[PDB]
DNA sequence: CTAGGATATCACAATCCCGGTGCCGAGGCCGCTCAATTGGTCGTAGACAGCTCTAGCACCGCTTAAACGCACGTACGCGCTGTCCCCCGCGTTTTAACCGCCAAGGGGATTACTCCCTAGTCTCCAGGCACGTGTCAGATATAGATTGTGATATCC
DNA sequence: GGATATCACAATCCATATCTGACACGTGCCTGGAGACTAGGGAGTAATCCCCTTGGCGGTTAAAACGCGGGGGACAGCGCGTACGTGCGTTTAAGCGGTGCTAGAGCTGTCTACGACCAATTGAGCGGCCTCGGCACCGGGATTGTGATATCCTAG
């Protein structure tokens, strides 16, 4: 037996995914290829957050992905802040930014 | 004479340190009483799990942080560096939170 | 210091709070403000949180029902759910 | 009681961008919360679109159309791009 | 022929009831038949979510309930759900 | 045969709200009592609207119910002014008011 | 079809001047119109998009307005007194 | 000869225009601005004569927001003249760029 | 000379890098069980032709009201000073958060029966929409009255 | 000098024609909703086991709060200069109507393909546990950043 995942390629699940849409109240009837679309969009974005995070990670010189490694590469992209516009990150922290004004002014 | 630190440079310190962690900077157990006391006035004797309350604090923080970002963009918009409650009042009234 | 419990939330750490947003200077009536707006977004979020849980038949306020709360307002909350 | 969370899937893919970075419990959950508040957006987003043409079904135009106004910018060319990559393989077995 | 349908005439009876000598214009009709229609889909919405976040597959009086004390706010809650209630129990009192 | 509409005593139709609900997706059944309590709480909202604006509409000396009596009448009552946090009325106006400082000192 | 340019110039200085005023706005800068300019011309830019999106979507060739009530719906901005 | 003192056309004006609920900008401008900001996106649309209104009644409502949220940030700043970086700082405040 | 100011120089304290351990949370192996798949049918909805017809589009004649260009002056925003007063930074000590175990004991998840209500379908008949048609309250225009603002006159 | 007071002018509101587009009402008509009957499944009830939240005690011990001295910064004050509002004069698209035209919107008919359902099979994954390595504490030592201080220079 091959999955549905195997055939199209993808890691995250079709099977489970499409029965999340049908027992989710979405529509009377769903796609076959509604499911694989969606999984392949959730994983370029879970793909896209995760590179971003062990780039982050690395750069503080570690070896394990923390909330405060996601906060700081969702804050650090254009797109990713745009999609977690209103979205908090527990234990995340902020991104490290003091005011000009605050500065030493000699 | 004792070393002391120029008034502002143990802000700035400070501000670099506090940006740098992801601890919890209210205490866990006034936040709580907190919570309960609140809670009261809505249905007698509720019992909270242990994870509710540490959500509760973690979603406050976050709220405070971000109203506290822009209290400091207001108060350095007029000349400033001290934010006084007319620049938290007016933070609040153009975000949207009626009070 | 207790007046109730709304002076749980301490001078240092609101102290704090501001630090991190990225205060410098913070003048003497900013604590009374904070403790109001923070008591008045605690009920905001306790009163759906209540609604949520005595609308399954529970008397336990759940970590689900604090997240549906924050949900509801604009300000989802990842990690707990 | 089983939970039916996404924390293989998502660890299968750092596993395959990062081979040598591991996981934390709490990344891995809000990876998983994030994963579940898109799909839930994309989801009611497609519904929404099928239910204004008064279509009674949701067909990858819907979530190709749902991903175009959810994803910001370059996120939705790439998504789109990878998802008819996607379905064209799955169609050609 | 279509059949577009709308709640002109239950807005029209409800303003009627609370003021008879004042009619309403088209825009103003069509602004009240938005809002109504507004509020009735967030309402559902909101019990919908209701429904599903308990696993329940049934939306009941309660769900509906729930979900008016969740969206409106205030005195309006209390006064709704009172009429809600009201309606009910006059009908299943026949 | 008399209508649900009468036997609740609501103006508002319960029938027709009770088959929105059934096909719009929002569940796979729905009780009969939702219909009527959702007909209940629409018709005490309308209600309430039109009668600040008619109120409104009294105010001016006008006899007829305008966009701008019903964002007048909106705008003017802190409880359905928070109803409409973020709802734009077309062909409304602003409500009439200058700041304090804008206003002459002498 | 003709293509257009350089129109975000027609709207005038007095039209932002008037929509200042029903702001409640007294006195007014001299580099406001252009900034101004530039904000409105990004708010459309943010809702026709969405509205070209969900017309081509419906295999259109005709941006209703119903179209754009949507699009203004999908950002928090719901418009009563446009069909339904 | 007879002048107005700096303000009290500024007043009438504002008395005026916040009374009045009509548009402020005319309307074929406002069309050819929506009709060259969609020729970017698809080519050879064609607009309802009424989803040009919705646009122009939903951009205006938010220019006026927007301004009254500016006219905010002037007063704090002990000014009465509005300023790009009010503008600006308005706009940061309400989250969006 | 005498005073007051930038400019280069030194000692103190917090920060950051380099390891030495304890450990605690994450990576990996098994059980089994619950959900995904595969094979056929059906009835459903989506897709293709097409055909009216209907609304958006293109152009123009023109009336004119809104806009653009200028002169001018005045009122506000920007800038420089003094100041006092409010917050910062530090020292000490009383206080309340906190980690650790315990005994309830109140509440929550599960399962068996069930019975109440909600789903499916047919008739029909009465309510809601389309279509006209008559009545009127709102938009427009004058005309008179009241008011808010500004130029002018007198005094302290 | 300017501070108060007093009348004249532009803007606006209000009372009356008046004019008409706009809304309330009476007929078709047609379609959807209410009644009746049959079926099933979903949630209420009752019991039960155990899960996990709360109250209590207790020794730490680090946070915090009270005060005290100092400094720098927010505010009140003045000066100015510049730029923005107010009015004039002329031009120029705008709104409106009127016409014609052409593409595309909507609905009906038919074709087809495709997703839900149903049953049996089987393997993918979740909970359990077991082991291991990355992390955090901790201690030490460079590494600076900084506040105070000696050094040099210019006007009166």
């Amino acid at each position: 037996k091959a999955s549905r995942s195997a055939k199209a390629g993808l890691q995250f699940p079709v099977g489970r995914i499409h029965r999340l849409l049908r027992k989710g109240n979405y529509a009377v009837r769903i796609g076959s290829g509604s499911a694989i679309y969606l999984a392949a969009t959730l994983e370029y974005l879970c793909a896209e957050v995760l590179e971003l995070a062990g780039n982050a990670a690395r750069d503080n010189k570690k070896l394990r992905i923390m909330p405060r490694h996601i906060q700081l590469a969702v804050r650090n992209d254009d797109e990713l802040a745009k999609l977690f516009e209103g979205v908090t990150i527990a234990d995340g922290g902020v991104l490290p930014n003091i005011q000009s004004a605050l500065l030493p002014k000699k | 004479k004792p070393h002391r630190y120029r008034p502002g440079t143990v802000a700035l310190r400070e501000i670099r340190r506090y940006q740098k962690s992801t601890e919890l900077l209210i205490r866990k157990l006034p936040f709580q009483r907190l919570v309960r006391e609140i809670a009261q006035d809505f249905k007698t004797d509720l019992r909270f799990q242990s994870s509710a309350v540490m959500a509760l604090q973690e979603a406050s923080e976050a709220y405070l942080v971000g109203l506290f970002e822009d209290t400091n963009l207001c108060a350095i918009h007029a000349k400033r560096v001290t934010i006084m409650p007319k620049d938290i009042q007016l933070a609040r009234r153009i975000r949207g939170e009626r009070a | 210091v207790l007046r109730d419990n709304i002076q749980g939330i301490t001078k240092p750490a609101i102290r704090r709070l501001a630090r991190r947003g990225g205060v410098k200077r913070i003048s003497g009536l900013i604590y009374e403000e904070t403790r109001g707006v923070l008591k008045v977004f605690l009920e905001n979020v306790i009163r759906d949180a209540v609604t949520y849980t005595e609308h399954a038949k529970r008397k336990t306020v759940t970590a689900m029902d604090v997240v549906y709360a924050l949900k509801r307002q604009g300000r989802t909350l990842y990690g707990f759910g | 009681s089983r939970k039916e969370s996404y924390a293989i899937y998502v660890y299968k893919v750092l596993k395959q961008v990062h081979p040598d970075t591991g996981i934390s419990s709490k990344a891995m959950s809000i990876m998983n919360s994030f994963v579940n508040d898109v799909f839930e957006r994309i989801a009611g987003e497609a519904s929404r679109l099928a239910h204004y043409n008064k279509r009674s079904t949701i067909t990858s135009r819907e979530i190709q159309t749902a991903v175009r106004l959810l994803l910001p910018g370059e996120l939705a060319k790439h998504a789109v791009s990878e998802g008819t990559k996607a379905v064209t393989k799955y169609t050609s077995a």
